């Protein structure tokens, strides 16, 4: 449910 | 006028069959491409992340890639004054997130668009700056500034326009207070609809 980014 | 139609708007694994939408869990809130959406973030009691949905996919489930919108605080540069409580920046920054990351839908409404709203609710965002994540960069990078603070227009900030320059005045910076300046019936200013609506000159 929690949402983790890739760095850009 | 002549533009092209690109055929797809995801680079990353394109081999997968698209899904036409994905319903989030209990609801009727329907999630297309082209759709954005709020995301929980992994920090508790932070906004949460918003994104621009440009494929939906699943397996053996259902998979989204994202295209990050930034807010002024998330990004390099951080927030600066002219930037409104809504405002967005939308970067070249690609993710593929679990569609059961999807909290609920937004619209990231054109900067003229938003000046517009009658009402601005709590899904109501705008975007006036594209954003290079790699670097910071924006897109422009040189926008119209306004007053005696040289500042880009801040949509949640009341300005008045003076009947000679078409200058837009943040009134505390001519001097005089958001009730008096709500009062006028007239103004022109020392020197001498939303500046959304101006066309005119541009700074960096
Ligand atoms: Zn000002
Ligand atoms: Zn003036």
């Amino acid at each position: 449910k929690a949402a983790r980014k890739s760095a850009p | 006028m002549a533009k092209t139609r690109p055929g797809v708007a995801s680079k990353i694994k394109t081999g997968r069959k698209e899904l036409d939408s994905y319903t989030i869990k209990g609801t009727n809130k329907v999630v297309r491409a082209g759709d954005c959406v709020l995301m929980r973030p992994s920090d508790a009691g932070k906004p949460p992340y918003v994104a621009r949905v440009e494929k939906i996919e699943a397996d053996a489930n259902v998979k989204v890639h994202c295209r990050w919108y930034y807010r002024p605080e998330e990004s390099l540069g951080g927030r600066r004054q002219f930037h409104g409580a809504k405002e967005l920046f939308l970067s070249d920054h690609f993710d593929v997130q679990s569609a059961h990351t999807i909290e609920g839908k937004c619209i990231v409404h054109t900067f003229k668009n938003y000046t517009r709203l009658e009402n601005v609710g709590a899904e109501d965002y705008y975007c006036r700056f594209e954003y290079k994540a790699a670097t910071g960069a924006f897109t422009p990078d040189r926008v119209a500034v306004y007053c005696k603070c040289e500042m880009p227009y801040n949509p949640d900030d009341l300005m008045v326009q003076c009947e000679g320059c078409k200058d837009w005045y943040h009134p505390a910076c001519v001097g005089m207070t958001i009730e008096e300046a709500k009062k006028l019936d007239h103004f022109v200013c020392a020197e001498c609809s939303s500046p959304a609506d101006d066309v005119k000159v541009r700074l960096s």
